[PDB]
């Protein structure tokens, strides 16, 4: 059972890496500012 | 030979003052027609377009004011 709780905590670490991957991907998808914030440059063409 | 009065001379002086302003605007607008967001021509687009606008306004106002002076002189004969 000690070995099995070690396996279970390994699986818990891999699952909890949701907060390590999706959490930062949610604001990594904010590279779209390169589209929106570079679309307010219409002042260059008035 | 192509005749040119003083007002025509002033207009030609403005045309020869700018090298290829009409042409420069032409290629700037043509280049922007396919690359709308790109730098170094968008700013060039706005600068050349404003340059052309001020050029045309200056030419029109100068010929108008010289015409006003000349008309005053001609009318003042009598």
């Amino acid at each position: 059972k000690a070995q099995e709780e070690n396996m279970k905590t390994t699986l818990q670490t891999l699952t909890q890496k949701y907060s390590n991957a999706n959490s930062l991907y949610d604001n990594l998808v904010k590279v779209l500012s390169s589209t929106i914030s570079s679309s307010l440059e219409t002042a260059k063409s008035f | 030979t192509p005749w040119s009065g003083y007002l025509d001379d002033v207009s030609a002086k403005f045309d020869t003052g700018v090298d290829n302003l009409q042409t420069q605007v032409t290629e700037a607008l043509d280049k922007l027609a396919a690359k709308p967001s790109d730098p170094a021509l968008l700013a060039a687009y706005q600068s050349k377009l404003s340059e052309y606008n001020l050029y045309r306004n200056a030419q029109s106002n100068t010929v108008k004011v010289f015409k006003d002076i000349d008309a005053a002189i001609i009318q003042n004969f009598r």
